């Protein structure tokens, strides 16, 4: 009814900030939660006692490229 | 056996079919003290006579829907037969001469369970057995 | 008798059709409250 | 060929027998009611399955059931 | 279980399972196997509010 | 009775809900 | 934290305020949407932050949920009033409005009236007094 009556700016638009947190907790740096594999100074990014995330630099090239369907923009 | 004059009916279409000649056919027989007109179970209206009436119907629900109509004409003497095509007329309603609403003696408790309905056994009691769960000889 | 009249106006469809004209106060709270009132724009 | 069982919650009000359109049920004498009656179904081969005896039973969770089983030419109401 | 008393139902197949009902009549014959007739304040399903019960499936509340 | 096993599994799942909500409001890192 | 810039410096919201009609629907409610977070298309989103929108999200909770449990508590205390009068079959069709208003102003302080029945154990009915099925 709001778009029909002219005022598209009066829509109730809830940003899904809990599943935008999931992508930002896996490597999607688009939103900017900056935590937990979006923060490269974290315990989960570096894995401080061993540093054996050999999967991680190849994964973050995939999740942050905007040409694949891996964790689409929400 | 059976006898009587047919009511004045000008022919219908909902009457007997090839089942009535080949499998079975029913016949209601009443007597009337009046030249009155009744509604046929096969659609329409017919005038019953003053003597013994005789009407051939196709199934038993048509006779007792007609038998429930004659009981509103205060005619409660009707006999319903069942005519196999070899000619064997059995007599089925009312069987003992008495109507099944009022009780008579000598009749049997047939298909009777001696439990409440809610305490029938589970269908896993009767698994891979011949009986159903409502036959169930325990209680 | 007018003493059975308001004993009819207290029945179910009457008081639940005046429970919609009393909810024409959402017409007046969206007339002079510059109707656009989003979920962050009222206190 | 349906199966009309009758349970002992009966009260002998004869209402299922008056509602049957095919004369399957009938009243036999009994000892566990004030009417002294209970229904019985001797003509269950004439059971048309229509459960009109079940709508007439006034006992709560009714004392008569029709268990719709192997249907035949007179248990399906075919005049042809 | 006397006439006029309020009683609760322990028949699991019934509509009024664990419902309070007023006793209407008790039969003194002793051979009917469901003597007590209890009347309830809510109909079951398009119909009755009275039903014959036994005495072993009834627990009084007052 | 005092529920001792229904609690400390419901407030253990509520605890895991509060560590995830600690990272969500960037409280801990 | 997110890309939801406020609508003050959002470069796609100022065009919605640039070419617009006037009457009552796109002037004063549009400058009141300026303090709202809006994305890259100039539409005011509803995000959940820690403190900047702590009470900004808690006014639609606390204002609604009071008069959600104000309709519900005056409807519960009316159905309990007419069942102690032993006439509940006929008082539900013909609403006794001197009592329904009396059970409405008793529900104006319902959060401090529900917990007086939770600790007294009178909010819920116990499981052996509720009708169930064969289970
Ligand atoms: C029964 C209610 C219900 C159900 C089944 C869902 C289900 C869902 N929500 Mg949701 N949500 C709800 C109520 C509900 N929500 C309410 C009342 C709000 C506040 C407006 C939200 C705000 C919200 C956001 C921002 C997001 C979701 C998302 C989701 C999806 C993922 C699960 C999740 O993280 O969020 C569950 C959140 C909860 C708070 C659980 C609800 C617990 C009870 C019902 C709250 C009681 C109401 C309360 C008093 C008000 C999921 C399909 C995510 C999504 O959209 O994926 C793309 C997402 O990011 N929800
Ligand atoms: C089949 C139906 C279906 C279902 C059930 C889901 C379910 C979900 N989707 Mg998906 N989606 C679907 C179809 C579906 N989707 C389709 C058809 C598309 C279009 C391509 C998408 C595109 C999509 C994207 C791009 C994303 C999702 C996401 C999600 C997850 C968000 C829940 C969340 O926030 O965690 C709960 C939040 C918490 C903080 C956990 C709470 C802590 C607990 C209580 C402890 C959730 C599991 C997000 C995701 O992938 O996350 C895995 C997301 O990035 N969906
Ligand atoms: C529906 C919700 C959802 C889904 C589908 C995922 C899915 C994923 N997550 Mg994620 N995550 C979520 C919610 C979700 N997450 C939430 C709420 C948080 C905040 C606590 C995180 C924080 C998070 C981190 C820090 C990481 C992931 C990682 C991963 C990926 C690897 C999963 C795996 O094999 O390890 C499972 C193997 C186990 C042994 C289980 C571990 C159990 C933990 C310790 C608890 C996978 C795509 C990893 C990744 O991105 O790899 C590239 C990664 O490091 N997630
Ligand atoms: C549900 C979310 C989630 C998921 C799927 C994972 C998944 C994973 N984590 Mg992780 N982690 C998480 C949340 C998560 N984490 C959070 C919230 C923290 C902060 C407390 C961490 C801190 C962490 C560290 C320090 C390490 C991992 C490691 C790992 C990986 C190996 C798991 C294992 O060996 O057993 C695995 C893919 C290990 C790894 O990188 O493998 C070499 C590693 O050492 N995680
Ligand atoms: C919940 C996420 C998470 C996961 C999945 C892991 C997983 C792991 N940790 Mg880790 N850890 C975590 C959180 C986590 N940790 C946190 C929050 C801390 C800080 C208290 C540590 C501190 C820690 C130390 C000191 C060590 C590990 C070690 C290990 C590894 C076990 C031994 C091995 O190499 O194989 C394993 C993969 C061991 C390791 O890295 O092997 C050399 C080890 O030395 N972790
Ligand atoms: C390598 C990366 C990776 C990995 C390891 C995973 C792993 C997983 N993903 Mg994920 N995902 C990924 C990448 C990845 N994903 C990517 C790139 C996307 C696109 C953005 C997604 C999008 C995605 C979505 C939308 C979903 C997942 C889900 C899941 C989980 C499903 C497994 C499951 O159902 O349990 C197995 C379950 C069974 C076999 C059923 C049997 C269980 C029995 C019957 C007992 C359980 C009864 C239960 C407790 C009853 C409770 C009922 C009620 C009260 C809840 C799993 C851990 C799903 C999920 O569950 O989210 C948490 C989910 O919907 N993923
Ligand atoms: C003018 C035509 C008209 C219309 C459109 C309605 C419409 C309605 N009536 Mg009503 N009714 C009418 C005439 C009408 N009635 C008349 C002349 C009488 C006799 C005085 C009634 C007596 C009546 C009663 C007792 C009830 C309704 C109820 C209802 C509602 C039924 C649906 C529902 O909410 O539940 C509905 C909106 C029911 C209701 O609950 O109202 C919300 C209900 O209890 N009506
Ligand atoms: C994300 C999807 C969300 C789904 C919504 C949830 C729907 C169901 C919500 C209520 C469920 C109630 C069932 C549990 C309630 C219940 O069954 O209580 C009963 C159960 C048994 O109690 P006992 O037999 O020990 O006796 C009670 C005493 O222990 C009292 O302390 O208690 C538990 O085992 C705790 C159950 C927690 C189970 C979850 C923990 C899982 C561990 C995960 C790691
Ligand atoms: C002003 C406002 C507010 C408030 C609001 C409110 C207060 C609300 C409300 C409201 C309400 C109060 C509503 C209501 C409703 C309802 C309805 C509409 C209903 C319904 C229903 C149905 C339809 C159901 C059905 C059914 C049944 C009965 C059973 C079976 C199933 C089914 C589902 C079918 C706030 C603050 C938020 C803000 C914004 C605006
Ligand atoms: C805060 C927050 C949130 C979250 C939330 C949640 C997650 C929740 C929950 C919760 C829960 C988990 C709950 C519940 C419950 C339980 C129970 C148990 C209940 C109930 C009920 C009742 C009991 C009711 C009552 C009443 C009232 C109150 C009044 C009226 C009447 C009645 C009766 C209805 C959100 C996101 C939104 C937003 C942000 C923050
Ligand atoms: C008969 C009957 C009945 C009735 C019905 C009716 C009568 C109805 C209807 C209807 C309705 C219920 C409606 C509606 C509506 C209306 C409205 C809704 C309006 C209004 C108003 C206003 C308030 C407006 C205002 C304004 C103006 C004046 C101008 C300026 C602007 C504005 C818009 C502000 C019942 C069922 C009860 C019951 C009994 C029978
Ligand atoms: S089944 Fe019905 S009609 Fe037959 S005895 Fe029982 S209550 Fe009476
Ligand atoms: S199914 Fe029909 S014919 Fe058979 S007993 Fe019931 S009402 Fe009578």
């Amino acid at each position: 009814v709001e778009v029909a009556f002219g005022a598209a700016d009066k829509q109730i638009l809830i940003e899904p900030v809990f599943a935008q947190f999931i992508q930002s907790a896996n490597g999607k740096i688009l939103y900017g939660f900056h935590t937990l594999l979006s923060n490269p100074d974290s315990i989960a990014f570096t894995a401080w006692p061993n540093h054996a995330n050999v999967w991680l630099p190849g994964w973050l090239d995939a999740i942050n490229n905007g040409t694949n369907s891996l964790f689409l923009t929400i | 056996t059976l006898s009587g004059q047919t009511p004045i009916f000008g022919g219908s279409t909902g009457g007997l079919l090839k089942k009535a000649e080949v499998e079975e056919k029913y016949a209601i027989t009443w007597t009337s003290p009046k030249e009155q007109v009744f509604e046929m179970p096969t659609g329409g209206a017919a005038i019953m006579r003053q003597g013994q009436n005789l009407l051939y119907l196709a199934r038993k629900e048509q006779c007792i829907a007609l038998g429930g109509q004659l009981r509103k004409f205060k005619i409660t003497d009707y006999k319903i037969y069942r005519i196999y095509p070899n000619g064997e007329t059995v007599y089925i309603h009312p069987a003992d001469g008495v109507f099944p609403e009022k009780v008579n003696q000598g009749r049997e408790k047939v298909r009777y369970n001696d439990r409440r309905i809610g305490q029938n056994p589970s269908p896993s009691k009767v698994k891979f057995s011949g009986i159903a769960t409502y036959d169930a000889p325990n209680s | 008798e007018a003493r059975y009249l308001f004993r009819y106006l207290s029945s179910a469809p009457v008081v639940a059709t005046l429970a919609l004209i009393i909810i024409s106060v959402i017409l007046i709270v969206l007339n002079y409250l510059f109707p656009g009132l989003q979920y962050g724009t009222f206190f | 060929s349906h199966t009309v069982k009758i349970y002992d919650t009966c009260i002998g009000c004869t209402q299922c027998v008056r509602a049957c359109p095919t004369d399957v049920l009938e009243m036999v004498p009994w000892d566990g009611c004030r009417a002294g009656q209970i229904a019985s179904s001797p003509r269950t081969e004439d059971c048309v399955g229509c459960k009109r005896c079940e709508t007439a039973c006034p006992t709560d969770f009714l004392s008569i059931r029709v268990y719709l089983g192997a249907e035949t030419t007179r248990s399906m109401g075919l005049a042809y | 279980v006397q006439r006029g008393s309020k009683v609760r139902i322990l028949r699991p197949e019934s509509y009024w399972f664990q419902d309070v009902g007023t006793v209407a009549s008790i039969e003194q014959g002793g051979t009917s196997r469901y003597p007590v007739i209890v009347r309830f304040d809510k109909v079951n399903y398009a119909g009755v509010n009275t039903n014959n019960f036994a005495q072993d499936e009834l627990v009084e509340v007052e | 009775p005092p529920y001792t096993f229904r609690t400390a599994w419901a407030l253990l799942l509520l605890a895991i809900n509060f560590i995830v909500a600690a990272y969500y409001f960037h409280i801990i890192e | 934290n997110t890309t939801l810039v406020p609508c003050y410096k959002s470069p796609a919201f100022v065009e919605r305020m640039k070419n617009a009609p006037d009457s009552y629907y796109t002037t004063k409610p549009l400058k009141a949407y300026s303090q709202l977070l809006c994305g890259e298309d100039g539409l005011p989103r509803i995000a959940l932050d820690r403190l900047s929108l702590a009470v900004d999200v808690a006014i639609p909770i606390a204002i609604f949920l009071y008069t959600a449990g104000f309709i519900g508590w005056s409807g519960r205390s009316y159905l309990q009033a007419i069942k102690k009068q032993d006439k509940a079959e006929e008082k539900e069709v013909f609403i006794d409005v001197p009592l329904f208003i009396s059970c409405m102003v008793m529900a104006l302080f319902w959060p401090m009236a529900v917990i007086k029945e939770l600790l007294a154990g009178e909010l819920v009915a116990k499981d052996e007094e509720i009708p169930i099925s064969v289970r």
